[PDB]
């Protein structure tokens, strides 16, 4: 009965990973976009700091 | 961690002497070792350096060729070796400990030094105020000026803000003119800008009372100000 | 033919000399310009390695470069017959380039030696393991005795002028000892006996060990005595002259320097091989191995 | 017998129904609606420091919080704490084994955590009050060899194992507060959450798992790669995570909806990623291949925008500032950079 | 020099100090010997270890010379993780005990230890990480081989074998079925040697080998090569 118990739990598992929330695709792309663009000012590496601001200057 | 130190007494105007720190402890060999010699109510003025390796040495102006300082490294222990001792220098020494890196804090511990007395351009700090009466309870404020702008170009402001108790040893309070030592209230503040600063107190205690003393590190020498006390 | 410098001399200045000399030397130039030139382009750019035996043949290589660039005026020296029309200052430079990049060539030639007597007889070895910021200091500290042992022949008014036109030379028949022959002797007899006994023991010790099994353990072999072959034929002639003339110069004196008239066409081929050496090395050294 | 034909049936239909109510959320793809957006340009960056002193191969680095200093881990047996700006070297650790995979940086800024290949995890303090760093903690009971560690805070700490289990730790406590158990291959990496919440995990059978601090419960299980996870980590946002596999593939995982997002590979690569790690704004990812080289995509695009070509043998660790400032890498000729 | 404060002077004083015990440090470290340790199980490998005295190590000298050997027996991990780990290692020791072909392991009683111990050495000779890297095989337990031989020939795991099951031509067969596995033949080297589990050579065999591959290493830095 070990067999079928092992089994029990991974059916265990499985139910309880099928007792969630489902958003859509498309949502969390505009979200991820959004979160991009807002963000575009503070990242050095994008938006090429001008060298007089700068502590890595050779 | 501990650095008791010894080799005081009275001299002869003309003679030697050798003062000797035993570090317990710590990483001794870790650490660049100052003295700083302060007089009988007077201010302090510093004396020397020695760094980590034995690499950098350094006198103060008046002591040049006459004073020796030495370190030992597998058994920690330092000296300085003094030949010709003029009458005044007549004083006491403390042996200070200090390291070096980005984020360190040195000046951190202090030790206790010893009592010689002898048979009888620079930056300049000034502390125009001798005495703040006041009862506990409330702000206190003691302000230190400096002969230039301290702020070096890299961004720190080698200002150091510390105290001495009555009757026994001092310890740092503020390093860098705005950061605060492991081991003290939030009691305590400093502020300023250019040339001009003030340390701050906003409530006061019993412990609070001392005399309070303002240093630069921006180039040798190191110079000190005035001692301004404090009274209930 | 006798004439007379600061000392009592007999050069020969004559024939033959015109007509094979120049054409000889044309080709060893462009060969070992071009051989030493490559292997110079290769250990500049295109060798990341850098370890103490790869800087210890670079050397090799800048110090018999050199004594090629110094041919060209030889052979217009050859070609008008003993006749030097550029002057005081290159009666210098060129006396001074020979004499020294020929000393720096067998200097980094024997270190290339005694640098494999330890990889192999004695490996495990610390001196496998020097670092090649302690390798050249002296591979600096080695051109130093070659520069100041050939700086004594830069302080003389040396293009000798008289009834023949202008010879710029300081090999010449003469009766005085000049140290600055000793200094050929030397310099070929004790390499040799160096690189023979590395060789030897080298070969000896990689059999006893019963290494000498493996196809290419014996290419190795061969290398190591292909080298030490190329070391008499470029230079044993030309020694062998020099005691002759020494001999000569003994029996008899300078009285009647017609006795040497042959010897002196000898020399002046003999030391053709030693040119040699300098455009086959890029070869035996660099790319065949 | 009948029993376990019948679970074993069970368990089958209840994976089928997991997967089909995956699939059954999904409407549009990143890219229809990213492909818009204007592409940054050339991402030119040069090697503004070199920072060098190990004598073997890097393995691991860590940022540290300021954005100012960093720490290294080698196989010559020693851990480093570097200064970017001015190159200079605050702190040298020895170790006691010499096999590490793994090294990370306190949030705070007082300790440092170690290991690999020994089945241990150490803890370090770093400001001590004796001017030595000196060792905390010795976190053992794992059966495997640990592949990542994190931080939490001051206390409580995340690893996770070759013998397929992560593992919540207390270092005061010096015990295993909680055992996350379920993946079948080695697990070789984890990422912890901007708030330290959730925590995403990687192996070698090519899938991935989110767990609960709290609940210590696999919450989603996430696949689509051939073959082994090599290394992961979040977006900033907290809302995704970014996977790098040992089939020349990087791969992008919603939370909300737990589907595939986007796959960055181009045939020119065949070889496998040892590192992901993403820009202050999530705009750009960074992959270190063992093409010798590290690539710069565009996060958002699925494009190539940069390459940090200045290295001679594997791409190992790679690691963004907190404000943007600089990158670094390490690699196996044991040289760090910092472009900017 | 001019622009740094006396403060950044000693951090730069520092720096230079942790680089120069860095670099004394780390060539110490060349002059020690590494080597790894492989087998099947109870295939002498223990044994072998008594007799040369998480991941487990071990360190002895030798007339002047050091040697580390690195025990991964108990990892039971997914070996292909973890075995670039060894890559610049000098030599590798696969011990494997000849007298245990007829006794099956608990695993199987048809496939013997003999095809396992075949598995892993062949698994192992032809990785990519070791193309340039000598093994050195032992073979272990050798007087009892004879008493479990002289009961039955070799036909029970060696059927296309043919000889009169005396010791010599057994075992000289079983050398060459493991020597002939290698597929290099070029680039890497193969040392045999039959040993009991008590011995007064195994540690001369494993200097030997070293030394040769030392002094090839040492021809190949030349460029005499
Ligand atoms: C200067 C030299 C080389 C003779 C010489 N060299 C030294 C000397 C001493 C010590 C030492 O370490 C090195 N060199 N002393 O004399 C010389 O006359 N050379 C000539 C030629 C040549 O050499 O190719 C071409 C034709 C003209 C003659």
């Amino acid at each position: 009965t070990a067999s079928i118990a092992q089994a029990r739990k991974l059916v265990e598992q499985l139910k309880m990973e099928a007792n969630i929330d489902r958003i859509k695709v498309s949502k969390a792309a505009a979200d991820l976009m959004a979160y991009c663009e807002a963000h575009a000012k503070e990242d050095p590496l994008l938006t090429p700091v001008p060298a007089s601001e700068n502590p890595f200057r050779e | 961690v501990q650095l008791v130190e010894s080799g005081g007494g009275l001299v002869q105007p003309g003679g030697s002497r050798k003062l000797s720190c035993s570090a317990s402890g710590f990483a001794f060999s870790s650490f660049g070792m100052h003295w700083v010699r302060q007089a009988p109510e007077k201010g302090l003025e510093w004396v020397a350096y020695i760094s980590s390796g034995s690499g950098t040495i350094y006198y103060a102006d008046t002591v040049k060729g006459r004073f020796t300082i030495s370190r030992d490294d597998p058994k920690n222990t330092l000296f300085l070796q003094m030949t010709s001792l003029r009458s005044e220098d007549t004083a006491m020494y403390y042996c200070v400990r200090s390291i070096y890196y980005y984020g360190s804090s040195p000046f951190d511990f202090w030790g206790q030094g010893t009592t010689l007395t002898v048979s009888s351009s620079d930056i300049v700090m000034t502390q125009a105020t001798s005495s703040v009466p006041v009862t506990p309870g409330e702000s206190v404020s003691i302000s230190c000026r400096s002969s230039k702008s301290l702020l070096h170009s890299n961004g720190n402001t080698y200002l150091y803000w510390f105290l001495q108790r009555p009757g026994q040893s001092p310890q740092l309070l503020i390093y860098r003119m705005s950061n605060l030592a492991s081991g003290v209230p939030d009691r305590f503040s400093g502020s300023g800008s250019g040339t001009a600063f003030t340390l701050t107190i906003s409530r006061l205690e019993a412990e609070d009372v001392g005399v309070y003393y303002c240093m630069q590190h921006l180039e040798y020498p190191l110079t000190f100000g005035a001692g301004t006390k404090l009274e209930l | 033919f006798l004439e007379i410098d600061k000392k009592n001399c007999c050069v020969f200045r004559d024939d033959f000399i015109v007509k094979v000399l120049p054409p000889v030397l044309g080709l060893e130039f462009i060969f070992g310009l071009l051989g030493n030139g490559l292997a110079l382009w290769i250990f500049c750019f295109h060798l990341k390695s850098w370890k103490s035996s790869r800087i210890f043949l670079f050397n090799l290589a800048v110090a018999d470069f050199l004594l090629i660039i110094c041919l060209p005026f030889l052979m217009d020296n050859y070609v008008r017959r003993w006749d030097w029309k550029f002057g005081d200052i290159p009666c210098r430079l060129m006396l001074f380039m020979l004499a020294m990049n020929r000393q720096g060539s067998i200097i980094f030639l024997t270190v290339v030696a005694v640098d494999r007597y330890f990889r192999v007889v004695h490996p495990h070895h610390a001196l496998n393991k020097i670092s090649n910021r302690t390798a050249a200091i002296i591979s600096c500290l080695l051109w130093g005795i070659t520069i100041g042992l050939t700086v004594h022949l830069l302080k003389k008014k040396m293009p000798i002028q008289n009834g023949g036109a202008n010879l710029c030379s300081s090999f010449s028949i003469c009766h005085t000892f000049q140290w600055h022959e000793a200094m050929f002797l030397l310099e070929f007899f004790l390499p040799l006996g160096i690189i023979l006994f590395c060789s030897a023991r080298i070969i000896w010790s990689l059999r006893q060990r019963q290494m000498d099994r493996h196809a290419k353990i014996k290419r190795a072999i061969t290398f190591i005595m292909v080298v030490a072959i190329v070391f008499v034929i470029c230079f044993l002639p030309s020694v062998v002259v020099r005691i002759r003339i020494f001999w000569l110069l003994h029996t008899s004196g300078t009285q009647n320097c017609e006795v040497y008239r042959s010897v002196d066409l000898a020399f002046f081929i003999t030391l053709s091989f030693t040119y040699m050496n300098s455009m086959l090395d890029p070869v035996v050294y660099y790319f065949s191995s | 017998g009948s029993e376990l034909d019948q679970l074993r049936q069970e368990a089958e239909q209840l994976k089928n129904q997991i997967r089909d109510a995956r699939k059954a959320c999904a409407d549009a793809t990143l890219s229809q609606i990213t492909n818009n957006i204007d592409p940054v340009g050339r991402i030119q960056m040069r090697t503004r420091r070199t920072l060098r002193g190990h004598l073997a191969k890097i393995y691991a680095m860590h940022w540290g919080t300021d954005s100012r200093l960093l720490v290294s881990a080698s196989q010559d047996g020693k851990l480093i704490i570097w200064d970017s700006y001015t190159t200079n070297k605050v702190h040298a650790i020895p170790l006691r084994s010499s096999w590490v995979m793994t090294c990370a940086y306190a949030p705070s800024g007082n300790y440092v955590a170690c290991g690999g290949l020994d089945n241990i995890c150490s803890i370090y303090n770093l400001k001590t009050r004796e001017g030595n760093v000196r060792v905390s903690r010795e976190l053992a009971g794992h059966t495997g060899y640990l592949s990542c560690c994190r931080f939490l805070d001051d206390n409580q700490i995340v690893t996770s194992s070759g013998d397929t289990t992560c593992a919540l730790w207390d270092i005061e406590t010096g015990q295993q507060t909680t055992t996350f158990t379920g993946h079948t291959g080695d697990v070789m990496s984890l990422s912890l959450a901007p708030d330290t919440r959730l925590f995403v995990s990687g192996a070698c059978d090519a899938s991935a798992k989110l767990w609960d601090v709290r609940e210590g419960m696999c919450r989603q299980t996430f696949t689509g790669h051939e073959s082994d996870i090599n290394a992961i980590c979040f977006f900033p946002n907290g809302n995704a995570f970014a996977t790098g596999s040992d089939d020349a593939t990087c791969r992008l995982f919603d939370l909300r909806a737990d589907q595939e997002l986007m796959t960055y590979s181009h045939d020119n690569i065949i070889c496998g990623i040892t590192s992901v790690s993403f820009s202050k704004s999530g705009r750009l990812l960074l992959a270190g291949y063992d093409d010798f080289n590290c690539n710069v995509w565009d996060a958002l695009k699925a494009d190539r925008a940069g390459v940090l070509a200045g290295h001679d043998n594997r791409v190992s660790c790679l690691g963004v500032t907190d404000d943007g400032m600089a990158v670094a890498t390490g690699s196996w000729d044991s040289f760090l950079k910092i472009w900017n | 020099g001019c622009t740094l404060s006396a403060e950044d002077k000693a951090a730069v004083e520092r720096s230079k100090m942790i680089d120069r015990n860095l670099r004394e440090d780390g060539e110490k470290a060349a002059r020690e010997v590494k080597l790894l340790l492989l087998g099947a199980g109870e295939s002498g490998k223990n044994t072998i270890v008594k007799q040369m005295k998480g991941i487990v190590e071990t360190h002895f000298t030798f007339k002047d010379l050091h040697f580390k050997m690195f025990d991964v027996g108990a990892q039971r991990s997914e070996r292909k993780k973890w075995i670039h780990c060894f890559e610049g290692v000098t030599a590798i020791i696969f011990c494997v005990a000849l007298s245990d072909y007829d006794l099956v392991l608990a695993e199987d009683e048809e496939m013997n230890r003999m095809h396992a111990s075949m598995k892993l050495f062949d698994s192992i000779c032809n990785n990519k990480w070791f193309t340039d890297t000598s093994i050195i095989l032992f073979l272990n337990k050798k007087d009892l081989f004879e008493e479990k031989i002289k009961k039955s020939p070799l036909t029970i795991c060696y059927p296309e074998y043919a000889g009169s099951n005396t010791y010599e031509e057994a075992a000289a067969y079983i050398q060459c079925q493991f020597e002939d596995l290698n597929k290099r033949k070029d680039t890497k080297e193969i040392y045999t040697h039959f040993t009991c589990s008590t011995d007064t050579k195994n540690v001369q065999f494993v200097f030997d080998a070293v030394t040769d591959v030392i002094i090839k290493n040492n021809l190949k830095d030349c460029g005499l090569f």
